[PDB]
């Protein structure tokens, strides 16, 4: 019926957006670094993702024969499932949701919790022990920063009585929650940066460095699926950031000239600014050591998140400012 | 050649750069040499359009325009053509190097050479 | 305009988000004849079922 | 039908947990049976409890088990025993427990034999439908705060025990210090 | 447990992610440079020094030419000395830029790499205009230089110096003062001055501890004793202070470049005597003796008196020394090549002790091991 | 480590002179001032013009004293410029040049065999400066990548045709550099 | 074998060659002193990311190995081992003179007389060091060489 | 519920597309990890308790708010124990 059509219309444009997102990351990083990104495969490099995908498809696969063939193959499948089903709930405007779950926030938190298993199984199923150690490190980092992310979600849930993203936005109608909670938004942005192993806290992508990663053993399509899952998670958490601290499909100042824009355009624009911030932070800053980032996650963001939860609860309970 | 811009993207950059340029010359192979001074950075004020949009090659620039294009000389290719030597000389040929065994260069001892020469430095008795 | 050429791939991502959202919205609208409701609950489900039965009885 | 499929998958995953040769496979099938139980909770209507099962059981406890199992690197023939010998005793005990289930079901909970048209809808409690999450929070934080504060003591005990059992600070290893003078002020110096 | 990494091969003994010890295997770039130098004439052996420590090209040429002139006792004109100093400081700037940006990339900072490569491309354009190629330009020869400066080079270098002061300010603003950069560098691979002296460190790795000793001031081998530059030292030798020392050395190299441009004299570019320096093309095509001497200098070489010496210069990596032993013939009997990477890579073992893997790679970047010079 | 501890205490006392300074330091460390400044510089370079060369159509600057492809020239009359003096391989540090010769039919000294390995040439210009007649020159061409090592193994005929092809640019560079000699 | 099936096969081969040409993912084998010039090629001026070239540190994901620098007898087994892990569609670019025929250390112990003795190299880039211009020329030559791969036609006519 | 059926169909379609993507080419010890996991368990339980509290702040009074604060204080003392013992360091 219409549900498979909606699911396909969510999934395929998401893959196109991920491809153009890696292309945009290349272009923005190059323009930052006083150079030009992919410009020779199509006009302005618009066909570069297509060429890359076709090359990856046409590349002949190799079988590691690691005695864990099923677990080796299914881990990128698992993370791809997790990214897609996480994207299954995010709203885009008033009524553009597949599952209008009343517990949408906790659903996304649970899906983020499940995300470590793909990397853990990928590291274990690989023959090399370096990949296993890197997978363990990445899993632990995602664990700590997801604890921080959950505390930020609790702050937002204190601000808004409901638990579904659509009603969250409907409450965001007034002040966007970013004006009241800009430090909370900053902490959530850094936590989601460390959640997807992007920007600083980039352990798996430091392959030229001694940490190596969990994708060393993986073949063409395994690596491609892991990359697609990571970038889909990046877009997902940018959407989470804009739905939580920027009002989602809501204009600025509620002027009637701004209401001519559908609102899905507003959500897309905010997601684009968040992705630009992702690439900006990745290009502009060095990376943390594993111990440094773990101590920072467990000692800097967790106490601050707890303190902000307490402060928001105290502000809301004391005054009649409660929903 | 403007339809090649959509699947090329590099010819697109060249056409974007030929907005305010002045056509300083053209060679006998069709390559059109452009110069653009003013508010332009140093490294991108001279260039060429190879007039072969499908398979343009970096070795298609003749020696007469090679120096001017590479910023060795202020002399355009016309002056070097005027100064081209007589009584000897060959026409410019691209770096094929893979377009065919009959096109590539072969040593005198290579089996692919049309005439292969033996190398022993002695003449046998040859009854 | 170079910044515009560099942001052009981002515009494709924004367009993809808009396309997925709007295609979902219009497929659901065509399937049910009304835009999807986000505040629905047991009461809303019961009322919609009663409305469907009443209208199919009247027609 | 969906319920039958769900607990058939759950039973198969549990059997694989019981009889799995590799403890990593045991953890994975444990994750699978937790997912099936979460689906059963969706069927029941406890969305919050299903999500928290995912978050805690699937996330926390299961990554703990996975980490410890993989880090052990348990080999075969180190944990290996023939299952045929214990089959009679397992069957007898399972049959006794199943017979007791039979006796429990035969008296208290009688299944209904074939309904929808006889459903009387009150419409009075549906004006403001309280979610499971909302009701649980209201109760647990207003009128049952003691049974909520006690698990905090349990978690504190667990943390204290985990530290006092699995803590080993390095006796002689240098630790980087960022509060040095060259990092703080860094007065420039020259050879002259 | 032993963890292996595979032209940098390194085996590390680890206990708790803490590096107990690190052992490098270096021979992967051994090429028989000393044997080939022994088998070839001095002029034919200059390109070998071009290839050694390839990030800093003309420093090795300067060291080799100084050793040959010491064994040969030939006076180099003031203009040749000044242009040699200018290009040695350009070489120092190039090497420091590359070392800093490769270290930043190894840490994780990717963007300053390409800015410093734009600067390096400008400097390599300077090299290509003054000499044959962008890299491995055999420009510095015993008795002087290969050729005179092309006209306009001084003006272009002045423009580069201004824009490069701006660029160094730019890079220091981005890297210095960053919390992540500080956490990566400070208190990482610290070396005491006694440890540095014991392990034979030189250059930045020796001035980082604060020994307060520089070769250009201890043994001035050029107009250096007329250039009144500054030599930075580190209060507490570590990666951060070595990085700051490298920044200050870039600034002082710009200072020396400006001074050389300002006070460069007008004269000849090589030694006056044609027995040791080849005559010009016009002279060899016009004069019988000049033709004889060109022919003899390009078939045979200058026969240095039989002696052994060690000549060391302040290469950007550190003290680069050449030990030349002759026997009166046209070929060097023995040529030992002391590079300031061989000692630093020994220092890696105790520097990266009780540290972690990222600290090991940071220490490698700070020491700036070019494997060509360590595998000389 | 007691010295380190007391140094840390002294430094902490030094940089905590007053509440204004401690508050300023805490706010700077909390609000990511250095990170914001780095982001601003990064944005400035994102919005500034680029220095990409656009390779195939725009090529990097060179010099007349460029060491590209070895080549052999001729006199304006048409005769080979190369006498068989064998100063090429006497000075070639890599020994990439092999030359054999004999007296020609009219008594002229010419090379009957002259080959250069482009896989052994280090592109150093020793031969082009050791030539008494300016016969061998390292031409300005450098885009001569070949698919086969045997192709990269040159000989006299290929060197002569390279010189004939690039004679005008080589002559211009030779004039400009003979000024610098 | 027909004239319309041949046209369809030619179009498919053109698409495959376009994809493989525009998505080259070379891996650096950066020994000695062609690697610095390679980093200059990868810099802002002669940028490689425009044409699709991005350096993959893992040999399993790389397309073509670019061997730049001197090959030593101590390192040739490592080069061969790393080459053997590359996927079947693979190419080799030998940059410089050391990796072509031994270069300036041809008559030397513990120096492999060109990488051709260890791995089958497709394109040589002469120079010492070859200009970044010349190395990018060699990469464009690799694109041209893989622009005439009739893999589908060869598979069809077997 | 009635809203998780689209989630199940989405999961099935995601499986299908992942399998298709895989099959396209075929056509042609350490205690620190354990401590981190234990902290994960504790703070997952913390957040699980926060969720209903945060949702139902409007119904629960200062009694509920202070009960949650006491819960945090009991568990924040454990966090101070973690910090001072050295469990948060690596
Ligand atoms: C940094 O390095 C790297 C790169 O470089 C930039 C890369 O590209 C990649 C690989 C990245 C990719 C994005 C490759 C995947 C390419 C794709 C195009 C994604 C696949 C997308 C689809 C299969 C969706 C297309 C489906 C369509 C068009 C069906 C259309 C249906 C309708 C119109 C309705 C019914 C008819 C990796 C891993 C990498 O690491
Ligand atoms: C009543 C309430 C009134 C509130 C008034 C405002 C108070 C705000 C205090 C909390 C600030 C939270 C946001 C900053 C933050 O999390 O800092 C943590 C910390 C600050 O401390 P730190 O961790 O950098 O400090 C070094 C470590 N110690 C603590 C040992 C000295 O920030 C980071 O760690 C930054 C990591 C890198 C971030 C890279 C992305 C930056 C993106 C752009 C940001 C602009
Ligand atoms: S340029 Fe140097 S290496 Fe090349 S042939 Fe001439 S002397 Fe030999
Ligand atoms: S130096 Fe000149 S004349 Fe002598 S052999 Fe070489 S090219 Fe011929
Ligand atoms: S070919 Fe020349 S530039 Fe390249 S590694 Fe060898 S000596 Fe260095």
């Amino acid at each position: 019926i219409a549900v498979p059509a909606e699911i396909l219309g969510i999934i395929l444009p998401l893959l196109l957006g991920v491809a153009f997102l890696v292309l945009a990351e290349r272009k923005v990083m190059a323009f930052v670094q006083r150079r030009k990104g992919p410009d020779v495969v199509g006009s302005f490099g618009l066909l570069q993702p297509l060429a890359d995908g076709l090359k990856l498809i046409l590349k002949e696969p190799i079988s590691p024969s690691s005695a864990n063939f099923f677990l080796f193959r299914m881990a990128p499948v698992a993370t791809f499932m997790l990214s897609l089903v996480a994207w299954a709930v995010v709203p885009f405007d008033y009524g553009m949701v597949l599952s209008d779950s009343n517990i949408g926030l906790l659903y996304l938190f649970a899906i983020s919790s499940l995300g470590v298993y793909g990397i853990i199984t990928a590291g274990w199923s690989s023959n090399s022990k370096y990949a296993f150690l890197g997978a363990l490190r990445s899993a632990a980092q995602m664990v700590s920063y997801e604890v921080s992310i959950g505390l930020i979600l609790i702050t937002v849930l204190i601000c808004v009585g409901s638990c579904n993203l659509s009603e969250i936005v409907m409450a965001q109608k007034q002040i966007w929650f970013g004006i009241p909670l800009f430090p909370v938004l900053v902490m959530f942005f850094i936590s989601c940066l460390a959640e997807t192993n992007r920007a600083p806290f980039d352990l798996p992508e430091a392959e030229a460095e001694s940490v190596a990663g969990y994708n060393v053993e993986y073949s063409s399509m395994g690596f491609a699926l892991f990359f697609l899952g990571e970038y889909a998670n990046m877009i997902l958490m940018s959407g989470l950031c804009t739905s939580l601290s920027l009002g989602g499909w809501l204009p600025i100042l509620d002027l009637p000239i701004f209401k001519r824009i559908p609102g899905s355009i507003w959500f897309s624009i905010k997601v684009i600014l968040f992705l630009f911030l992702y690439i900006w932070v990745r290009a502009a800053f060095p990376r943390y050591r594993y111990d440094q980032l773990m101590g920072l996650g467990w000692k800097v963001f967790l106490p601050l998140s707890l303190a902000w939860v307490v402060a928001v609860s105290g502000v809301s309970v004391t005054f009649p400012w409660l929903p | 050649g403007y339809l090649r811009c959509l699947p090329d993207g590099n010819l697109l950059q060249t056409k974007i750069h030929n907005i305010g340029a002045t056509l300083v010359g053209v060679d006998k192979f069709g390559n059109k040499y452009y110069e653009k001074l003013g508010d332009t950075q140093y490294g991108r004020h001279r260039w060429v359009e190879y007039a072969e949009k499908s398979r343009y090659n970096a070795s298609q620039v003749p020696p007469e325009w090679h120096g001017w294009l590479h910023f060795i000389t202020d002399h355009t290719g016309d002056e070097l053509l005027l100064l081209k030597p007589k009584r000897y000389g060959v026409e410019h040929k691209e770096n094929l190097s893979g377009e065919g065994e009959q096109y590539i260069y072969h040593s005198k001892g290579h089996a692919l050479n049309p005439g292969q020469r033996d190398w022993t430095r002695y003449q046998p008795w040859e009854s | 305009l170079r910044w515009m050429e560099a942001v052009l791939p981002l515009g494709i991502i924004a367009g993809m988000l808009c396309v997925m959202g709007n295609a979902q919205y219009y497929i659901h609208k065509a399937a049910h004849g009304r835009p999807k409701h986000i505040g629905n609950d047991l009461w809303d489900v019961a009322m919609e079922r009663r409305d469907k039965k009443l209208h199919e009885q009247a027609a | 039908m969906i319920l039958s499929v769900l607990f058939s998958l759950a039973l198969v995953s549990g059997l694989m947990v019981v009889r799995a040769k590799n403890p990593v496979h045991s953890v994975l099938f444990f994750i699978l049976v937790f997912c099936d139980t979460s689906g059963l909770l969706l069927l029941l209507g406890l969305d919050f409890f299903a999500m928290i099962f995912l978050v805690v059981y699937i996330g926390a406890i299961a990554v703990l088990f996975l980490f410890v199992v993989m880090m052990f690197h348990i080999q075969i023939a180190e944990i290996h025993e023939e299952v045929l010998r214990y089959l009679p005793v397992s069957g007898i005990i399972g049959l006794i427990l199943w017979w007791e289930m039979f006796f429990i079901l035969d008296n208290e909970t009688i299944p209904l034999l074939p309904t929808t048209s006889l459903i009387y809808t009150v419409y009075a409690g549906k004006v403001r439908s309280w979610t499971n999450l909302e009701t649980l929070g209201n109760l647990l934080y207003t009128y049952y705060f003691v049974w909520f504060l006690v698990p905090s003591l349990i978690l504190l005990v667990a943390m204290i025990g985990a530290i006092v059992l699995t803590m080993h600070r390095t006796t002689k290893v240098k630790r980087q210090d960022v509060f040095r003078r060259n990092a703080i002020d860094f007065r420039r110096t020259i050879m002259r | 447990f032993t963890l292996n990494f595979g032209s940098l091969r390194l085996v590390l003994e680890m206990n708790g992610e803490v590096v107990e010890r690190a052992e490098p295997h270096i021979g992967l770039l051994h090429r028989g440079t000393e044997k080939l130098i022994e088998y070839k004439t001095y002029l034919q052996a200059l390109p070998y020094f071009d290839r050694l420590d390839y990030v800093s090209t003309m420093a090795q040429e300067h060291a080799y030419s100084l050793a040959v002139e010491r064994l040969l006792n030939c006076e180099v004109p003031l203009r040749a000395q000044y242009i040699r100093v200018l290009f040695c400081e350009i070489t120092r700037i190039l090497n420091h830029l590359l070392a800093l940006t490769t270290h930043a990339m190894d840490v994780g900072a990717s963007t300053p790499f390409l800015w410093a490569f734009e600067e390096r491309e400008k400097l390599l354009e300077f090299y290509e205009r003054v000499s044959g190629a962008r890299m491995h330009a055999s420009f510095i020869r015993p008795g002087g230089v290969a050729q005179d400066l092309p006209l306009g080079l001084c003006r272009d270098i002045d423009s580069f110096t201004q824009q490069f002061a701006s660029r160094i300010d730019e890079l220091e603003e981005m890297l210095t003062g960053n919390r992540i950069w500080k956490q990566r560098l400070v208190d990482i691979g610290t070396v005491t001055a006694q440890q540095a002296k014991d392990w034979g460190f030189s250059g930045v790795m020796l001035r980082g501890p604060g020994v307060c000793w520089d070769l250009r001031r201890a043994a001035p081998y050029d107009v250096y004793d007329q250039l009144d530059f500054d030599v930075p030292v580190g209060t507490r030798g570590d990666c951060y202070d070595r990085y700051c020392i490298r920044i200050e050395e870039m600034r002082q190299s710009m200072r020396i470049i400006w001074q050389c441009l300002n006070k460069i004299p007008s004269g000849m570019i090589k030694a006056d005597d044609r027995k040791l320096c080849p005559p010009s093309r016009c002279r060899m095509k016009l004069s019988m003796e000049s033709s004889i001497h060109h022919f003899e200098l390009y078939t045979e070489g200058f026969s240095v008196p039989a002696s052994s010496t060690y000549t060391a210069v302040e290469a950007p990596k550190g003290e680069f020394g050449v030990f030349l032993v002759s026997n009166g013939s046209n070929r060097p009997y023995r040529c030992k090549i002391r590079a300031p990477g061989f000692a630093h890579l020994q220092g890696l073992d105790f520097m990266s002790k009780h540290h972690m893997l990222a600290d090991v790679v940071t220490i490698i970047g700070t020491q700036d091991i070019v494997f060509g010079e360590v595998d000389r | 480590t007691k010295l380190e501890d007391e140094q840390r205490e002294q430094l902490a006392k030094e940089i905590s002179k007053d509440w204004s300074s401690v508050f300023e330091r805490s706010i700077n460390t909390l609000f990511l001032t250095e990170m914001v400044r780095g982001l601003m510089l990064t944005l400035k370079y994102f919005f500034e013009t680029k220095v990409t060369i656009n390779y195939p159509f725009e090529k990097g600057p060179l010099s007349p004293r460029f060491r590209g492809e070895h080549a052999l020239r001729r006199y304006p009359t048409g005769e080979e410029r190369c006498i068989a003096c064998k100063l090429c391989e006497a000075i070639c540090p890599a020994q990439a040049i092999t030359i054999e010769a004999e007296e020609r039919e009219d008594g002229s000294r010419r090379t009957t065999r002259y080959d250069i390995d482009m896989t052994k040439c280090i592109y150093c210009g020793f031969c082009q400066e050791a030539c008494p007649v300016d016969a061998i020159v390292e031409g300005p061409n450098f885009e001569f990548a070949t698919e086969t090592h045997e192709e990269l193994l040159y000989d006299k005929e290929k060197l002569l045709e390279n010189g004939d092809r690039w004679e005008t640019e080589i002559a211009e560079n030779l004039r400009s550099e003979s000024l610098y000699r | 074998v027909s004239k319309a099936a041949e046209f369809v096969i030619s179009k498919v081969d053109d698409l495959m060659n376009w994809a493989r040409r525009g998505s080259i993912w070379p891996m650096t084998f950066g020994l000695a002193c062609c690697a610095v010039e390679m980093m200059h090629t990868g810099a802002a001026r002669y940028d490689l990311d425009r044409f699709g070239i991005i350096f993959r540190p893992s040999p399993r994901q790389s397309d073509c190995m670019i061997v730049a620098g001197t090959l030593t007898n101590k390192m040739a087994p490592a080069l061969r081992k790393v080459y053997d892990q590359m996927p079947e569609p693979r190419w080799v670019i030998s940059m410089g003179s050391c990796a072509n025929g031994g270069g300036y250390y041809h008559y030397s112990y513990s120096v492999v007389r060109g990488c051709d003795r260890i791995v089958p190299v497709d394109i040589y880039v002469p120079g010492c060091p070859p200009t970044a211009e010349a190395l990018l020329y060699g990469l464009l030559q690799l694109q041209k060489k893989i622009n005439r791969r009739k893999d589908f036609l060869h598979w069809w006519t077997k | 519920m009635l809203e998780f059926a689209p989630i199940c169909i989405y999961l099935v379609i995601s499986l299908l597309v992942s399998l298709i993507l895989l099959g396209l080419p075929f056509l042609f010890f350490d205690i620190r990890f354990y401590l981190v996991s234990i902290l994960f368990i504790i703070f997952d339980l913390e957040v699980t308790f926060f969720f209903p509290w945060a949702v139902s702040l409007n119904k629960i009074d200062l009694f509920g708010f202070w009960s949650m604060m006491a819960f945090l204080l009991i568990l924040t003392i454990g966090f101070l124990y973690e910090w001072k013992r050295g469990a948060l360091d690596w």
